[PDB]
């Protein structure tokens, strides 16, 4: 919680690190079967 | 989308929303949170198949209209003339309007002098002249807050029962409503403008640690909302004053200690707000004592009925169609108050206990 | 309706000197211009003269059908020009300067101006087709303060990579509300609901009454001396915003305006003054500021919709002058991306694999804002910041407040409030406003050879006074801007001189700078001045007095 997928993204432009590094694992973890991508899909498949 | 007036809905009210139709006389003339004050022939007979249902059932289902935009005064003025002759009018009116306060005079001060408005229209083009009243008060260290006074504010026409700011508040934080079929969040600031034309009162003011805390300051400074999100971006009129009390974290500790990282509040906000309130308990056992059975008193209404003489809210109103007529101050009586004030700005240094330097 | 006209000029389907020439101006050389004059329309068919008004929307089919026909007949060769031909009618009277605003009025020819923002090339089916720009068409002024309603022009694939900032250009066309979101999927325009079109992109007095008045010597007395009317302000500011005023190969520069109070008093809002005279400012407020705030920055998008290209009031300003209120309140965020573009002004890539220029020329101008309390702690201002060094040095000046008390000089302020608010009450000057404005495009001295030493001789000497005692404690980068500062002065009298009594007033600049740096002991080293290896090199030039370090054998690179 409060480390939603709507925020993470801007984590690492505070590290300094661009757009390019979301694809290389933000983008690749949730299609590795995680709990987070799991979550989205039961959670929010109606309630978005 | 209309929502019907909350004044003249009951406690019970669940709005109904109405769906109307808007032309181009709509545009840039309504404000987002405000009142709305303006024969066959060859035998073509039926059995052709071709029938479908899908256009049918979008519209119908939904409202379907277009629109397109004596005595009894001088009652209530006569007792302002005719008071005037007894002595000490102006101490009486003081209390007059507090009936159920018990101490806290200093407090309550300051809220009676706010009810007074004037805003100078702009005519020559120039800068918006304030006048409106922010004062934010300082009183208990958060535990039964003495913003409970508040409550008795809430009595009074055109004002906003704030639910604080810890709520989900789709108001004043619009978005974009079209996700190609349509979208909850809509293009809407009323959060603050509902009391637009009025006086607001907002509770909790110390929640505003990261969201409120960009929106408000440029709420106050502006006085208006310069919303946009790529799809919508305009600018309103969100004309009122700010009735707010603060409290701090976890108690008033800055008595012994320096106010420095002390409050630790933002600044940027509070240095804005005129006035600035403190609440010392005396040991005055006259008023302390009675403070408790003054409460008790309402409860004592079997062999005592107060008669209602005059309405303590609708006498307030025949002072805000007094501002159309003109006051015609002369600069005789204006300038004398400024020439004070040279003494009042130097006296502040003469070393009386300090609470929280401004200038 | 008619029937005598469509039928001839379908079939046409089926001075004149300049067309004789220009007809074939176009060659492989791919100048890409077409200019066509209005009146020679009327005057070849006078027939068509009166349709324009009424049904220009037919030409736009007939003129792209047109064209091929002259041209294939005459030289196959030249098919291969850029595969297409673009109408370009001029102008068609009417001229509306103010009432084009308007909604009511689509399925109408429309006449006005626009500027070129940016180009699309640094980024990467059916969306592909088209691009999005950043369009504005209302400029600064009084008048236009109520805020109008922003272009969004599309670009079908024509004109990318043929458009170049800085190119004030008249707009004109029809304004079909061809929306073709009809399918639901993607955004939508604001209040002028419309599609908007590019169909003309060029490709290549008051003013002399007042002019007399400006090289007059009388008025040019009394000029310094009404700078500063609505406060008075201080002695110091008045320079800052003078020199703001004139804004002044790569002869370029920043000035950085610096003030020393709080947001409560007016004075953070004395900045608000400036929008009277300045012909471009944008006020920021820090976060959430109008749209895009000079920062660039990144949102996640839907399936199909276009990433947004951000164009800041610094491309707007192009040769002009933005205006910065609240810089130190941005974001955190925002610092690191704009950390670099400042520092050259625009975006340079010298990989020679990728190459872009975005120009962004105007006086940067911003306030900075005091952290708290002014010196209330007791420890280093200097040493006790974790901030990055680059970012804080980018102030040219330091400038200190100068007394803390003093009732006078407030008395003044107070009254003028006074007298304010007596003004608006009901009871029952442009000649002024253009004179320093217009003065900075014609006034451009020359040099004289044998007098450049001079000049740049008298500063030298005081920088290596400074080298006696102590270990390289001056900058030559606050002598980089001392240097331009004093270009204006020139530029104003044009008196080949400097008079002893600016030379005063500048002095006081520099000893305010040392005392916020420096500990308040600084009232006992100074006194005498107050109370009275790539570095390396660039000091060898001042030496010589030649800026230019290529100037052995120049008479080779002008043959290059």
């Amino acid at each position: 919680s409060q480390v939603s997928e709507h925020s993470i993204i801007k984590d690492f432009t505070k590290q300094k690190y661009p757009e390019h590094a979301i694809h290389k694992v933000l983008q690749l973890m949730l299609r590795r079967g995680e709990i987070q991508h799991r979550m989205q899909r039961k959670v929010l498949y109606r309630l978005k | 989308r209309i929502q019907e007036t909350q004044a003249e809905l009951p406690r019970g009210s669940i709005p109904r929303s109405l769906e109307v139709i808007l032309r181009a006389e709509a545009v840039e003339s309504a404000q987002a949170g405000d009142k709305c004050d303006f024969g066959v022939d060859g035998y073509e007979t039926e059995g052709i198949r071709g029938l479908r249902a899908l256009g049918v059932r979008d519209l119908s289902y939904r409202l379907v209209f277009l629109a397109c935009c004596n005595q009894m005064t001088v009652k209530e003025w006569e007792k302002v003339f005719e008071m005037s002759q007894d002595k000490n009018l102006y101490h009486n009116l003081c209390t007059s309007l507090f009936p159920t306060i018990h101490g806290n005079d200093e407090v309550k001060r300051g809220v009676l002098l706010m009810l007074f408005g004037g805003v100078p229209k702009t005519t020559g083009e120039g800068t918006s002249l304030r006048g409106d009243i922010n004062v934010c008060i300082v009183g208990d260290p958060s535990t039964a807050k003495s913003q409970f006074l508040k409550h008795v504010e809430e009595f009074s026409p055109r004002a906003v029962y704030t639910s604080g700011k810890a709520s989900s508040a789709a108001g004043l934080t619009a978005a974009v409503v079209r996700d190609e079929e349509s979208h909850e969040f809509v293009i809407e600031a009323g959060a603050l403008m509902l009391a637009d034309n009025g006086v607001c009162c907002i509770d909790e003011f110390d929640k505003m640690d990261v969201r409120d805390q960009v929106a408000i300051h440029e709420a106050m400074e502006q006085q208006t909302i310069s919303i946009t999100k790529a799809g919508v971006k305009a600018t309103l009129n969100a004309r009122t004053s700010i009735l707010a009390a603060a409290n701090p974290i976890s108690g008033h500790y800055d008595r012994s200690k320096s106010l420095k990282q002390n409050i630790n509040l933002s600044a940027p906000i509070m240095s804005r707000f005129d006035l600035f309130f403190i609440l010392v308990d005396e040991c005055n056992e006259v008023t302390d004592y009675a403070i408790a059975r003054r409460i008790v008193d309402l409860h004592s209404r079997i062999e005592e009925s107060i008669d209602r003489v005059y309405s303590l809210d609708d006498i307030r109103r025949y002072l805000l169609f007094a501002r159309q007529f003109k006051p015609k101050i002369s600069k005789e009586s204006e300038d004398f108050i400024v020439e004070q004030y040279k003494h009042l700005r130097q006296r502040d240094g003469s070393g009386v206990t300090k609470s929280s330097w401004r200038i | 309706p008619r029937l005598e006209i469509h039928h001839r000029f379908k079939n046409f389907l089926r001075g004149h000197n300049v067309f004789k020439e220009r007809i074939s101006d176009m060659c492989k050389e791919n100048r890409e211009s077409l200019v066509v004059n209005y009146e020679d329309l009327a005057a070849r068919e006078h027939v068509l003269a009166y349709f324009l008004p009424e049904a220009p929307a037919e030409l736009l089919q007939i003129f792209d059908e047109a064209a091929l026909e002259v041209v294939l007949a005459m030289y196959p060769k030249y098919d291969r020009i850029t595969n297409h031909i673009h109408v370009r009618i001029s102008h068609l009277p009417l001229v509306e300067e103010l009432r084009s605003l308007r909604q009511l009025h689509l399925n109408q020819l429309i006449r006005t101006s626009g500027v070129v923002t940016s180009c699309t090339g640094v980024l990467p089916t059916i969306y592909q087709n088209y691009q999005r720009i950043r369009i504005q068409e209302s400029p600064g002024k009084v008048a236009a303060g109520r805020l109008p309603r922003s272009k969004d022009a599309i670009l079908l694939a024509d004109l990318v990579d043929s458009c170049k900032p800085g190119d004030e250009i008249e707009l004109t066309g029809i304004y079909h509300n061809n929306y073709d979101g009809s399918l639901n999927t993607a955004n939508g325009f604001p209040v002028f609901a419309t599609v908007i079109l590019a169909n003309h992109v060029a490709k290549k007095e008051d003013v002399k009454m007042i002019t007399s008045l400006s090289k007059d010597q009388q008025i040019g007395e009394k000029i310094f001396a009404s700078i500063a009317p609505s406060i008075y302000g201080h002695e110091d500011i008045k320079r800052g915003l003078a020199l703001a005023l004139f804004g002044g190969h790569k002869v370029r520069g920043d000035i950085n305006v610096l003030l020393c109070g709080d947001p409560g008093t007016a004075k953070s809002q004395f900045l608000k003054y400036i929008e009277k005279v300045s012909s471009r400012a944008i006020f920021t407020t820090g976060q959430g500021a109008s749209a895009v705030g000079l920062t660039a920055y990144v949102q996640r998008h839907p399936v199909s919709r276009e990433w947004t290209l951000e164009a800041g009031a610094l491309v707007l300003a192009d040769r002009g002058v933005c205006l910065i209120d609240e810089f130190d309140k941005m974001n955190d965020q925002d610092r690191t991306s704009i950390h670099e573009a400042m520092e050259q002004q625009s975006i340079s890539i010298s990989k020679a694999g990728i190459v872009t220029s975005l120009q962004a020329r105007c006086t940067v101008i911003a306030a900075a804002n005091p952290i708290g309390g002014r010196y209330d702690p007791s420890l280093t201002f200097s040493e006790n910041v974790d901030l990055t060094e680059p970012i804080i040095s980018r102030f040219d000046i330091l400038c200190v407040v100068r007394d803390t008390v003093d009732p006078v000089q407030d008395e003044m302020l107070a009254r003028f409030v006074v007298g304010s608010h007596v003004r608006h009450h009901p009871s029952n000057q442009e000649v002024l406003k253009k004179y320093i404005i217009y003065a900075k495009e014609r006034v451009h001295p020359k040099l004289n050879q044998m007098d450049q030493d001079k000049v740049a001789k008298m500063y030298s000497d005081l920088r290596k006074e400074s080298m006696a005692t102590g270990s390289i404690p001056i900058t030559v980068r606050h002598i980089e801007s001392m240097i331009r500062m004093a270009e204006a002065h020139a530029r104003i009298h044009l008196r080949d001189y400097v008079i002893e009594d600016d030379v005063n007033m500048a002095i006081r600049v520099m000893l305010e700078s040392f005392i916020d740096t420096q500990k308040f002991s600084v009232m006992r080293s100074m006194r005498k001045t107050f109370a009275r290896p790539e570095k390396d090199l660039v000091d060898k030039a001042r030496q010589i007095n030649i800026h230019n370090l290529s100037a052995f054998y120049d008479s080779e690179l002008f043959r290059m």
